[PDB]
């Protein structure tokens, strides 16, 4: 489920 | 090919007759693609990440292609800040990373 | 090492002389890890996140040690679903991405 992605 | 890190790891995919630009997202288990017609049936999921949950539909076996590689896999739609690939297809191209 | 992606990338990490674990994360500019304190300096910052700006505290020059490759640079410290290591120091232990 995570799509733990940051800018 | 190899990619390094220095700036976002984004390439262009294709699905269908469509041309998206994508993260390679290592940190991301699923794939998920913003304003996206896709054929066949989806469900309701939600998704999480910093910041919280966004909504999004799950399409399964839909085949992608990443840098001349074919994936075919679930690809999960809705509104995600950037265009993501996710773990489900990047072993399905073999990709690692390396250090 | 290499690292493949059919299980999501976690290391051990040392930082502060606490050992923890932490998600190899190519889709982060930034590294992200759950609340702790950590040694002097820090300022307020906001990076962007899922549905808006998530409130993180921003520490310069922090060393961190990953699969015992050294990093020094800049840690966030805030609420994040797991701890992430970004690109800031994916880039400094010369890892890249391959397939």
């Amino acid at each position: 489920r995570q799509a733990n992605f940051l800018g | 090919p190899q990619i390094t890190l220095w700036k976002r790891p984004l390439v262009t995919i294709r699905i269908g007759g469509q041309l998206k630009e994508a993260l390679l997202n290592t940190g991301a288990d699923d794939t998920v693609l913003e304003e996206m017609n896709l054929p066949g049936k989806w469900k309701p999921k939600m998704i999480g990440g910093i910041g919280g949950f966004i909504k999004v539909r799950q399409y399964d076996q839909i085949p992608v292609e990443i840098c001349g590689h074919k994936a075919i896999g679930t690809v999960l739609v809705g509104p995600t800040p950037v265009n993501i690939i996710g773990r489900n297809l990047l072993t399905q191209i073999g990709c690692t990373l390396n250090f």
